[PDB]
This record gives C-alpha cells, structure tokens and sequence, in this order.
C-alpha cells in the first residue's frame, strides 16, 4: 500500500499500550516521542535538528504496534514538537521511498 | 532532519 | 526504482546549474539549501525544526534537475546543517512511501 | 521535521 505525499504521512501507533499519532520521516535517523512514560532504565542523549539540539532519554527494546504489526525497537523521549518515527523503525516496517 |  | 532506508536517502541535484547533495525528507514540509546563491528577489521566512527556528530566504520558480528530470519549484536558503528536499518537491518527482 |  503507499502514502502519496500531498498530505503529512501520519499514522497512529501503540507504544507499550499507549496510542500516539506519529509522522513517518525518512530524513530522521532515529525516533523521539513525547507525552508517553517509559521507565527509569534509560540512557541520556542529545539529538540535534534544524533550530538547535534537545536532551533525550533512550529506551531500548520497546514494544510498538503499527500498520498491523508488532515490532520491538529503540525510542527516545524528549521535548519534540511532533512525534517522529525515523529510519530505524521504517526499515523494520519494510518501507521504501519509491519513484 | 534529526540526528544524534 | 526505490531507496531502501538502511542508508540516508541522498542524491545530487543541480539548482540553477550549481550541483548540491540533498537528503530526501518526507517529514519536511518544504526545501532549504545552503551554499548556493540565488538572487535578490526573495521573501523573508522563518522555519522551525527540532532544536528551535532559523531565518530563511524564499525564492519561487527555481530550476532544479534531479533523477533524470527538470522541474521548477520553491527553494529556501538559510543556515541549515544539511540540505533537504521536502514534500513540495518529492510530490513533483512522483515519489511515494511504500510498504 | 521542518515547517514554516
């Protein structure tokens, strides 16, 4: 199936049972989410974007249900203005950019 | 664009 | 043809004859380039990203050759750390995100 | 993520 990019490529995902709207982003290396609580077992990180950088919390082997499939992967949480699924999860969902 |  | 996303989706483009490496990004609304000079006929803009926002110069109807095709479109220039082609040009190149 |  595919996304024709006249609108933002947005889907609903469940992270450890919690539902979240996410943007599927090929220019992101990694994924970052806000407004979800995931535990004390994290490593501190900083990710850089366009306007500067932010502090994040990296969680490994998190359970994610999206597009009729359940995968486990790395998620960061931090003060992002929008939630992003980056290339790390898009490869796990078998997505490609086609032309 | 997002990177670590 | 397609891009499998284990590596960054990067191509070379010619903007008004000048060659530039660009990242094809589905989470960008628009495109922004640096290190190219495009004229005094621009409108001032500010784009926001992850770490904050930047000042840009918006140029309309610019000539772009990429993936064996020549298209005209809107490009901004500013102090981006990487050059991005956003959804505005990816639709004009007939790209979709497939799964 | 980039927006105006």
């Amino acid at each position: 199936p595919q996304f024709h990019l006249w609108k933002r490529p947005v889907v609903t995902a469940h992270i450890e049972g919690q539902p979240v709207e996410v943007l599927l982003d090929t220019g992101a290396d990694d994924s970052i989410v806000t407004g979800i609580e995931l535990g004390p077992h994290y490593t501190p990180k900083i990710v850089g974007g366009i306007g500067g950088f932010i502090n994040t919390k990296e969680y490994k082997n998190v359970e994610v249900e999206v597009l009729g499939k359940r995968i486990k992967g790395t998620i960061m949480t931090g003060d992002t203005p929008i939630n992003i699924f980056g290339r790390n999860l898009l490869t796990a969902l078998g997505m490609s950019l086609n032309f | 664009f997002l990177e670590k």
